[PDB]
């Protein structure tokens, strides 16, 4: 069968696996990428935190948390516990367009993690709060 | 006078003007299968006129049958229903790799 | 004038269901309406959460009411659906079908010297 | 927030191929203007400002449309001189 | 009885035809530029039409062809221009050869 | 013509002797107004 890349739909009778269990089953790795951090939690289909790791809590201070190697740090360390929790493969949920955003992956890929997926949940008001007004440089 | 002069008349090789997919069709808020063509899978975003290739009023026919299905309970707002993704794709956007 | 009622009502059974419908179509008599037909949409997956006295739906029955009614009756029957608790969410409309659809010969082109001067 | 979610702006990744599956999401988050609006939405840009900037935006798609045209059409004749030497 | 003008422009080939778009013309090769045919067709101007690739060398110059017309001349106004700019060329495909 | 057309449709109209039978009527009916356009101007009608 030919790849599609939309994700299968739940309730429909699909016929892909990983590790015997369905899309619906596989743990989520949620990473939120700000401009100056970012934050990695692998989370169960049943929202049971397995793992979380951050620039922060990996010694990184100030603008050096606000680096993909930084990122790419704290993606090995929640890898790490989350593996040994029995996670295999996760999907990838990113929130922000920090520069965690791509490397914060990588790192969960080097610790031993096969991402399956990847969803962009970055908020976009649809109209929302008013933000801070522009900076004069 | 003379036979062969010209003759004043209308254009008898005129061809008609072009129509939009939708021309002549009335659009419901309520067929969400037809309004889930002109928006995207991934997000959900009401495609432009440049896209869909309709005329300004059914751009806004179909625009206005969007809102009002979405908050309505008809329509996602977010992503195209996953139900009418194998529709004829009449849009002019190329997404996948 | 003719109006088309979009009404979505909480997932029930049968018995249940019927009792809604008709408790909703007497509320419109009551109101002077004068209704035309009962459709059923059937029974599906809401496009998103609706929360609607005090619970959580994920599921819902479609149906429409087509009727007439005196256009003070409006204010009064959206009244009438906000507080009954089988009702996920209602709206009225003015019926689809009253409104003719103009004849188009086609798409005219626009000049595109209109376009940078306006 | 209410909506499903695994659905919107979610790409498979194909054959362990995570850069390519992460272009093709950037690609799509960027045709649908989401990377544009998210980045012009850092900042409040006051309704004088965006006005002015959707009618720049407006006027130099035009422009460079119609001036797209205008090249392809006068490229037709770019082909070897017939009358060389007249 | 000397035939006016207007007679002949009423029985004449090109005005016979109509419109251009998508009519079979007959066309001969009287110039060749490498791989550039120019085919004059009885209209204004010429069209200018590439060898093919199969009996390419069959397209010498007289040699008659078969045409599909777009246009017999190939013009546009484009904004901020008070005429129409021409190449002096029609748009046509070419099929092939002509033979008896 | 329109008086006529409206006079005979009256008769199908619901009414509270007829709500019932109606009503149930319905639950039992399903009625689809979902169809799709293709780029020839085409409706393709839902698979039901
Ligand atoms: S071209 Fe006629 S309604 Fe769109």
């Amino acid at each position: 069968t030919k790849f599609s890349i939309y994700p299968p739909i739940p309730g429909e009778e699909s016929s892909l696996r990983w590790a015997g269990k369905k899309f619906e089953e596989i743990p989520i790795a949620h990473i939120k990428a700000s401009h100056n951090n970012t934050q990695i939690q692998v989370v169960s289909a049943s929202n049971e935190p397995l793992a979380f790791a951050s620039c922060g809590t990996e010694g990184f201070r100030n603008a050096k948390k606000g680096t993909g190697i930084a990122a790419q740090t704290a993606g090995i360390a929640a890898a790490a516990r989350a593996k040994q929790k029995g996670v295999i493969h996760i999907r990838v949920v990113v929130k922000g367009l920090g520069p965690g955003r791509l490397s914060a992956m990588h790192g969960l890929i080097m610790g031993g993690l096969e991402v399956i997926s990847i969803t962009d949940n970055t908020p976009i008001p649809h109209x929302g709060c008013r933000p801070r007004k522009a900076r004069k440089l | 006078s003379n036979e062969d002069l010209p003759i004043s008349m209308e254009n008898p090789y005129k061809e008609p003007l072009k129509k939009c997919i939708l021309c002549g069709k009335h659009v419901d808020y309520k067929n969400v299968q037809l309004l889930s063509q002109f928006v995207s899978p991934f997000t959900g975003c009401i495609y432009g006129r440049h896209i869909t290739g309709l005329c300004g009023k059914k751009q806004k026919e179909i625009t206005k049958a969007i809102k009002r299905a979405q908050i309505m309970g008809f329509m996602p707002v977010t992503y195209k229903d996953p139900a009418y993704l194998k529709d004829p794709k009449v849009c002019n956007i190329r997404y996948r790799e | 004038p003719r109006y088309e009622l979009a009404l979505i009502l909480k997932a029930m059974q049968r018995p249940e269901t019927a009792a809604t419908l008709k408790r909703t179509i007497e509320a419109l008599m009551d109101r002077g309406a004068i209704v035309r037909d009962l459709e059923n949409l059937g029974e599906r997956a809401l496009p998103y959460r609706i929360s609607a006295h005090s619970q959580q739906h994920n599921r819902g029955g479609y149906f429409l009411v087509d009727f007439y009614a005196p256009t003070a009756a409006v204010e009064s029957m959206v009244e009438h659906l906000s507080r009954d608790i089988d009702v996920i969410r209602g709206n009225i409309v003015k019926h689809p079908l009253t409104q003719e659809l103009k004849e188009c010969e086609g798409i005219v082109p626009v000049p595109l010297a209109e376009k940078l001067y306006s | 927030a209410k909506h499903l979610k695994f659905i919107a702006r979610t790409v498979m990744v194909q054959e362990g191929n995570v850069e390519s599956a992460y272009r093709t999401l950037n690609r799509i988050l960027t045709m649908d203007g989401l990377i544009e609006d998210i980045k012009h939405r850092r900042y409040y840009e006051k309704p004088c400002r965006r006005r002015q900037r959707e009618s720049y935006e407006r006027c130099r798609r035009i422009y460079n449309m119609e001036m797209a045209r205008k090249i392809n059409f006068l490229m037709r004749k770019n082909r070897a001189d017939p009358w060389q030497g007249c | 009885n000397v035939e006016s003008f207007a007679s002949m422009l009423r029985h004449s080939p090109l005005t016979q035809m109509g419109p251009a778009k998508d009519k079979l013309v007959i066309g001969r090769i009287f110039h060749i530029v490498e791989n550039d045919l120019y085919i004059d067709f009885g209209g204004k101007f010429h069209c200018v039409c590439r060898r093919p690739e199969v009996d390419g060398e069959k397209y010498q110059k007289g040699t008659r062809v078969r045409l599909r017309l777009l246009d017999l001349e190939l013009t546009s106004r484009f904004l901020g221009a008070t005429t129409d700019t021409t190449v002096l060329e029609a748009n046509a495909v070419l099929l092939g050869i002509q033979e008896s | 013509r329109e008086v006529l057309q409206l006079q005979e449709e009256v008769k199908n109209f619901i009414t509270r002797e007829n709500l019932e039978a109606r009503v149930e009527a319905a639950l039992d009916s399903r009625k689809n107004y979902n169809w799709a356009i293709t780029r020839e101007g085409l409706v393709v009608r839902p698979q039901r």
